[PDB]
RNA sequence: GCCAGGAGGUUGGCUUAGAAGCAGCCAUCCUUUAAAGAGUGCGUAAUAGCUCACUGGUCGAGUGGCGCCGCGCCGAAAAUGA
């Protein structure tokens, strides 16, 4: 309920901006359709019965005969802007047949300008005869197709010929899981040929691997083959190793190289927290299944804590692949929001006292520290300064007791979360040669500290982030809407490649995922990216129910 | 050389009528616009209308 | 919106078509089923019943589909809003 | 074929991104906005840069022609008063040195702009702006 | 907000009724709409 | 109720990713005048924009606001049937 022609050549260069050209005319509009009359030969096919067993061409009768004629006469005109016969061809007005039509029209088709807009249907089988045969008179093969980028063994290029005779240039791509016999990789060869009684070689991980059997899966049935041609393409038995995408060479190959690098990062990040994580192990080789026959996604492991970080590309992505769980794995599972990766701070400097001159009689151990701190903005670093009042601990008594700051540092007191954009600055302390030692100002450190975080005013900070959403403008007002509506701020103004992009400070813990949010307002144009600045502060008072401890 | 340069409608979309060659244009001025002068119709062209 | 027999035949999002005959006061004219007039003698029954035809439909919502006598459409953000 | 696109904006001599309004009304137009901060610098060579009104026109078919205007008094009084730039709570703070003095000179060099359309009367709109500019026009 | 013992104006489109009984509160966004319940 | 401007320095200062009368805080000048407010609400990401105060007319006889004294109105939902 809706035929066109028209809405459809406007929503060509409505969504993109590109010369269409069109080459037929639909007569009449919904459940109104009989066939096509081409502006092209100049015909009104047609069916009359919905299938195609009872065709006709029957005589246009006038209708839009006429009309097609403005319609069909735009043909000529494009043709005056590529060809070289054309040119003076529209001025003259002589007839274009079938000779150079073809053969401009193929020009621009392959050329990647050109839109010759055949449709037809589908239950109503229109379009069927008259798209393939379209689709052979300019739909081209691997003579027009330029040289697919490949590298070569040293570091230069190459031209990826046809050449059915000469070096045995390949490739694969598709893993797949086939019943009947196994590991099935479709494959586009590109150089060469291929038997199928032959080996080849791995030219990423090494393996000269036996091609066992070349084949082709064919409509209803299968078509099986001895050999392939170099341009062509087919499906082949064998090869354990392998991955989906990686250079190809035969026997006969020199060890060459392929490129085609390609970019599948991941958007939407939720983790995963099973059962009792005694079904985490066939999860992960499901990975060996899954992270390589489509390596889409990343099994990044919680680079603080425990709860392994699973992220992807898309979001019912995910989903699918957490539909793929329950299936052939049968494992149960709770893909959590994220936790938080934690680090505390303050805002005030103490002058703290810290203890362990500890002994008994007859063995010193010694640990003393009248220890000052000071903090530092958020997301600056950390440093420290020397405080040496004469050299009052020397030698051994300083890095392992600063590291005693440290060893207080991987379990920040509050709830045993780190702390970081600080200055320390100690001052004072004790000890006695004999009396003293190491690790006992390890834990003098260790100690200072701990009283130095507990009594000296508590805060902690959530993983501030930075974003380039990549955007139209409808949606850069939606998008901010709910951009400054995710608790932070923006600060990023530029008219970008095709449209406009924003940059953000966002939170993370309130910015997690976006792709959903992304496509729900801007249809599906331009994602996101995940930057890191440092941390800044929950407002004071939503850590409230975070020590829930 | 005209039409593929400075008339926008490509060579058969300006000059559509080339069926009977209808077409006329091209602004000129007095000091600055002295490109549309004689650069349009010195280069072996022919647009008397104006300058 | 069909002026089929004399009186109202008309799909507006609905699957049944909506019939409607036509009362003593006015006489019937749909020029294209895409914009409809009565042409009757009661100011009573000129807004009684042709609010009533928008009430065969309700109007916008969102953006832009239903009967409007010549009203206007008022947008509420749809891409959202909702969540 | 554009009948009439003449089209003015607000840019400085050197800044040149003609994205909209450049872009659906000089954009079609064809107007070369990249050689306006480069010419625009050369008729404006007093400190290279300066906000300035520029206007370009279409005719019919292409022709180009294009116009310009003044710089703000946020600027006339900034690098003459000895206010850097700002001043904050313009009437509690008293910091610039623009008195009854130099406003004569500052008010002269600008004529075809403001309001009065001469030079005695709104100068008093200027005596009050240097106010609203957090500076003191003290008395002279 | 409907219904409510005291019912009061934001805006002008916001005005005050008598009709079948009790006091009724309209404006042109219906989100104001009230009461004296 | 209608046509019409409803301006300019000014995008006031300032902060601010930007803050244009309009998020906000500090905040009072004058000008082409019949008339425009360092601007009333709306609006944009912030401009742009609808706006109204101002003002002239068109036009024809009243009009809008405040303080007061009475009566009614709501605020008002229970367990046998009134």
């Amino acid at each position: 309920t809706g035929a066109d022609l028209w809405l459809v050549i406007r929503t060509m260069q409505e969504r993109l901006g590109a010369r269409p050209v069109v080459m037929q005319l639909p007569i009449g509009r919904e459940d109104t359709f009989s066939g096509i009359i081409d502006v092209l030969r100049m015909k009104a096919y047609t069916y009359g019965n919905d299938l195609g067993t009872d065709i006709r061409e029957i005589p246009i009768p006038e209708e839009y005969l006429d009309q097609a004629r403005e319609y069909h006469e735009k043909l000529v005109e494009v043709a005056a802007d590529f060809d070289e016969n054309i040119m003076l061809k529209y001025l003259e007005g002589e007839e274009p047949t079938e000779e150079e039509l073809v053969a401009a029209i193929r020009k621009g088709t392959i050329d990647l300008k050109i839109t010759p807009v055949f449709l037809g249907s589908a239950l109503k089988n229109k379009g069927v005869q008259l798209l393939l045969d379209a689709v052979v008179d300019y739909l081209p093969s691997p003579l027009d197709i330029p040289p697919i980028k490949g590298t070569t063994p040293e570091g230069e290029v190459v031209e990826i010929h046809p050449d059915p005779n000469g070096p045995l240039a390949a490739l694969a791509f598709k893993i797949m899981a086939d019943p009947y016999v196994g590991r099935l990789t479709f494959i586009r060869v590109y150089s060469g040929t291929l038997t199928s009684g032959s080996y080849v070689y791995n030219t990423t991980k090494g393996r000269k691997e036996r091609v066992a059997r070349l084949l082709r899966m064919h409509a209803n049935h299968r078509e099986e083959v001895e050999e392939l041609k170099a341009g062509d393409l087919g499906a082949v038995v064998g090869l354990k190793e392998t991955i989906t995408g990686d250079t190809l060479v035969g026997e006969d190959a020199p060890r060459v190289i392929l490129e085609s690098i390609e970019v599948p990062e991941p958007v939407i990040d939720v983790a995963i927290e099973p059962k009792t994580k005694a079904d985490q192990e066939k999860l992960s080789q499901a990975l060996a299944r899954l992270a390589e026959e489509d390596p889409t996604f990343r099994v990044s492991t919680h680079p603080e804590t425990g709860q392994t970080i699973i992220s992807g590309m898309g979001e019912l992505h995910l989903e699918i692949i957490v539909d793929r769980l329950k299936r052939e794995f049968k494992v149960d599972a709770n893909v959590g929001k994220p936790q938080v990766a934690y680090r505390e701070t303050i805002t005030k400097p103490v002058d703290v006292e810290g203890k362990f001159i500890r002994q008994t009689g007859g063995r010193g151990q010694y640990g003393h520290v009248k220890i000052k701190v000071e903090p530092l903005p958020r997301g600056s670093g950390f440093e420290f300064v020397n405080a040496i009042v004469g050299g009052v601990i020397p030698k051994e008594y300083i890095p392992a007791v600063q590291k005693g700051i440290e060893e207080a540092m991987q379990s920040g007191p509050l709830i045993g979360f780190p702390v970081v954009d600080i200055k320390v600055t100690l001052y004072d302390g004790s000890y006695h040669e004999v009396d003293s030692s190491e690790m006992a100002f390890k834990i003098a450190g260790s100690m200072a500290i701990k009283e130095a975080v507990q009594k000296g005013d508590p805060v902690i900070l959530e993983p501030i982030m930075r974003v380039e959403v990549t955007t139209p403008e409808e949606y850069m007002g939606d998008v901010i809407g709910d951009l400054n509506a995710r608790r932070g701020q923006i600060l990023g103004m530029e008219p970008r490649g095709n449209a406009q992009v924003i940059r953000a400070f966002v939170p993370l813990a309130e910015m997690f995922g976006y792709a959903t949010d992304l496509r729900s307002k801007t249809q599906g144009r331009g994602s996101f990216v995940m930057f890191f600045d440092h941390y800044q502060e929950v407002p004071k008072q939503v850590q409230e129910k975070l020590i829930k401890g | 050389l005209e039409v593929i340069k400075e008339l926008r409608a490509i060579t058969g979309l300006g000059l559509k009528e080339a069926k009977d060659l209808a077409e006329k244009g091209g602004p000129v001025k007095e000091g600055v616009s002295k490109q549309e002068a004689e650069e349009i119709k010195k280069k072996l062209e022919a647009v008397g209308a104006v300058v | 919106a069909r002026l089929v027999g004399r009186a109202l035949e008309l799909t507006v999002g609905f699957s049944h078509p909506v019939v409607v005959e036509p009362p003593e006061g006015i006489t019937f004219e749909v020029p294209e089923p895409t914009r409809v007039r009565v042409s009757g003698i009661d100011k009573q029954k000129v807004g009684q019943v042709a609010a009533n035809i928008r009430a065969i439909r309700k109007p916008s919502a969102y953006h832009e589909k239903g009967i409007y006598y010549a009203g206007e459409p008022v947008r509420l953000k749809p891409g959202k809003a909702g969540a | 074929k554009k009948v009439v696109a003449v089209v003015k904006l607000q840019l400085p001599a050197g800044k040149a991104t003609p994205a909209p309004p450049v872009g659906p009304a000089l954009g079609q137009h064809g107007a070369n906005i990249m050689e306006f901060v480069k010419a625009f610098n050369a008729a404006t060579a007093n400190m290279g840069d300066a906000i300035v009104p520029v206007e370009i026109t279409i005719y019919a078919d292409r022709s180009f022609t294009f116009v310009t205007k003044t710089p703000p008094a946020s600027y006339l009084i900034r690098k003459a008063a000895g206010l850097e730039k700002g001043a904050h709570k313009p009437g509690r703070e008293k910091v610039g040195r623009i008195t009854w003095e130099q406003v004569l000179e500052i008010a002269k060099q600008k004529m075809p702009d403001l309001n009065t359309t001469d030079l005695e009367a709104a100068a008093r709109m200027i005596a009050g702006s240097a106010r609203s500019m957090g500076v003191e026009v003290v008395g002279a | 907000m409907k219904v409510r013992a005291s019912v009061k104006r934001i805006c002008d489109k916001c005005k005050v009724i008598r009709r079948h009984g009790r006091v009724y509160v309209i404006c042109e966004n219906p989100k104001h709409k009230q009461r004296q319940g």
